RNA sequence: CUCCGAACGGUAAGAGCCUAGCAUGUAGA
RNA sequence: UGGUUUCUCUUCAGAUCGCAUAAAUCUUUCGCCUUUUACUAAAGAUUUCCGUGGAGAGGAACAACUCUG
């Protein structure tokens, strides 16, 4: 089941990757 | 979460393949009935008419 | 009085009128930046030589 | 006894003003200008020639069909007289030059009819080989392939209230197949006979519909059946409707019977005559279409003759 | 007087043997 | 009041938008014609391409030199 977000790809890639 | 970033491809190109002999949909339909009027015989001068 | 100057004064006037008598649109168009499409893609890359 | 009898519509009987007969051929289409100038009407001698539409004197002759011309519309929003031909060529005969400007094709048979839609810029070309078409105006191309019918697709309504487009097909169901999609979003539970009508009377109600044998009435959200129609057994190919509450149904067999869209009951139900070059059985309305003064109608019949019906004020014509 | 043409409508038809300039860039344990 | 430039993207262009001028398509015409495409040019209108014009949006270079008023 697909659920897409209206996050930022720029926060988000930075806060995963740390 | 994946992030769907569409790959920019080159603008002078070959297509990648051929024409696809792939099946796109289904051959079954959705076979809505009809209900619109009780079919019956005229008359007995209905062969005759 | 040359004879290939006769015809080619006569040809080059006729296409002087030719390209004027009919060939006069308003010239309307939509589109443009047909190469500019292709400078901001990811592969080409412009330079000087 | 019956519910709404004693208070039916008005309607006044018509009359014939003039009969003009210059086609050689039966007339397959007819159609008015929205100026009310012009009456772009074809014929089966494959010439679609436009005349006067208030004095019936000829205008033009326009040819160029390898069929019989069994469609004409008139565009109002661009100046083009689209014509739909029988030979597989839609020609969008374009009134800026008197001459072809588009030629699209695309369909594999004779095309039943054609309707231009008033908002999306796109012609609903009913074909018959297996379905419609939806021809993108001044694109020359195809947008997508209605395929919803289980035979011909002879009717065609592009109407700005309904988000479909009304398909009328020969299989004896009708059809509503959406612009974007295509699908037909829902069919029609009535016209037992090959359904070749269909009407519109956006005046001060929705769309209805129409057939050869059982015809009734319909509602343009999603489909409503408000009432069957009267007993007008015959072959109906013409079924115009105009904004004063007037219904006419042209029918195969001659007999032009006119009801009211509220009322229902037939106020005329007059009979028309025959060319005395034509046979004793030919008389035939295969089209018809009010005027854009919406004053004289215009039935074009089949005995070669295209007959205008005038107005006229009496009193004596009390429907019990 | 100085105005200059190109392709298709064309070489067949077959038997046994012989040698070549080419292309893809995988999941798996 | 306050900015000379340059590059990206959003409309309408009825101004020789082009002080010059290509190709294709559609509807009619002529010449050859022997199957066809490549053909010859007269009329009209439909695209594509070579280009351009005002007016808002985002970067770079002294934007500060102080331009008109």
């Amino acid at each position: 089941y697909a659920e897409p977000a209206h996050i930022n790809d720029f926060m988000f890639e930075q806060q995963r990757r740390t | 979460v994946i992030r769907m970033v569409e790959m920019q491809k080159d603008p002078m190109e070959p297509p990648r393949f051929k024409i696809n002999k792939k099946i796109p949909r289904g051959p079954p339909s959705p076979p809505a009935p009809v209900m619109h009027s009780p079919s019956r015989k005229m008359t007995v001068k209905e062969q005759q008419e | 009085q040359p004879v290939k100057v006769r015809v080619s004064y006569q040809k080059l006037l006729k296409y002087y009128v030719l390209n004027a008598l009919k060939h006069r649109p308003p010239k309307a168009q939509k589109k443009r930046y047909l190469f500019r499409s292709f400078k901001a893609t990811k592969f080409f890359q412009s330079t000087k030589l | 006894k019956a519910p709404t009898m004693p208070k039916p519509q008005w309607h006044p009987p018509w009359k014939l003003y003039r009969v003009i007969s210059g086609h050689l051929g039966w007339v397959r289409c007819i159609a008015v200008e929205p100026g009310n100038q012009w009456f772009v009407t074809g014929s089966a001698d494959r010439t679609i020639k436009i005349w006067d539409l208030a004095s019936g004197k000829l205008k033009l002759s326009l040819t160029g069909h390898i069929s019989t011309v069994r469609g004409v519309i008139v565009s109002t929003r661009s100046p083009y007289l689209f014509s739909c031909g029988e030979d597989k060529q839609v020609k969008c005969w374009d009134l800026e030059y008197n001459k072809v400007i588009r030629h699209y094709h695309g369909h594999l048979s004779a095309v039943y009819g054609l309707d231009l839609h008033p908002t999306i810029d796109v012609l609903v070309t009913c074909s018959r080989d297996s379905t419609a078409r939806i021809w993108d105006v001044r694109t020359k191309a195809s947008v997508h392939t209605l395929s919803g019918h289980t035979n011909a697709v002879a009717t065609v309504r592009c109407q700005a209230a309904e988000p479909q487009i009304i398909t009328g097909s020969h299989d004896t169901t009708i059809r509503l197949w959406d612009l974007v999609a295509g699908k037909t979003r829902v069919t029609l539970t009535n016209h037992k006979k090959s359904v070749r009508a269909v009407v519109l009377h956006p005046r001060h109600y929705t769309f209805a519909s129409g057939s050869p044998d059982n015809i009734k009435q319909w509602k343009f959200p999603d489909g409503s059946f408000i009432q069957n129609l009267s007993g007008h057994n015959a072959i109906i190919n013409t079924l115009t409707v105009n904004s004063d509450g007037v219904l006419v149904s042209g029918a195969d067999n001659g007999t032009m019977h006119l009801w009211d869209w509220r009322t229902g009951y037939n106020f005329q139900r007059v009979h028309a005559a025959v060319q005395p070059g034509s046979l004793d059985s030919e008389s035939g309305i295969f089209a018809c279409a009010f005027d854009q003064s919406e004053s004289r109608l215009l039935t074009a019949e089949a005995d070669k003759t295209i007959k205008v019906y005038r107005e006229d004020d009496t009193a004596t014509e009390e429907t019990h």
